[PDB]
């Protein structure tokens, strides 16, 4: 059941990886494409500092009572997108790409497949 | 589910693309032009000398 959500996140177009953070900062589950645990430990520390600072800043720095940030989306260079949503005590980071980025990724995958096929052909030739 | 909802809105339109970004005007009509740089003439010659 829980495993299916990770598969569902991958299924959505423009999604690269999903990282989930506990209140302590331990990464519950991360995507296989992205680095597992080492990247999660590095991503969880940065998001907690950002989410905590933003949550604290909105309440006091903006002088607005009972105002809480719900979703933070950071758009950077190339196709990077990092939507952050907090549910209960768990906050996760999702990395999605634009249409051009997705096309580039598909092209790269195709190239990799072609390379693998070429290697297989070479192996067959060597066997012959 | 919430993360997926955010993914769908961004996927509809790039929203950061710049039509014809970078490429310049390319062909642009140019008028041929002539500019006199200087004039050299003889002074007080008898009659005129071509």
């Amino acid at each position: 059941n829980a495993d299916d959500q990770l598969k569902q996140l991958s299924a959505l177009e423009g999604a690269n990886g999903y990282v989930i953070f506990n209140e302590s900062g331990i990464p519950l589950k991360r995507h296989e494409k992205s680095i597992s645990h080492e990247k999660a430990v590095h991503i969880a520390a940065l998001v907690s500092d950002l989410w905590n600072v933003s949550k604290k800043v909105i309440q006091r720095d903006l002088k607005t009572p009972e105002n809480d940030i719900e979703v933070i989306r950071l758009r950077t260079k190339h196709s990077y997108e990092y939507i952050i949503t907090q549910s209960g005590d768990f906050t996760m980071l999702a990395i999605q790409l634009c249409g051009k980025a997705i096309e580039e990724a598909k092209k790269a995958a195709a190239a990799a497949a072609a390379a693998a096929v070429v290697q297989e052909e070479n192996k067959e030739k060597e066997k012959k | 589910e919430g993360v997926e909802k955010c993914i769908y809105q961004n996927n509809q339109i790039d929203l950061l693309e710049e039509y014809f970004e970078g490429e310049t005007s390319e062909h642009v009509v140019e008028n041929l032009s002539s500019k006199t740089l200087m004039l050299f003439k003889d002074e007080k010659e008898i009659c005129k000398r071509s």
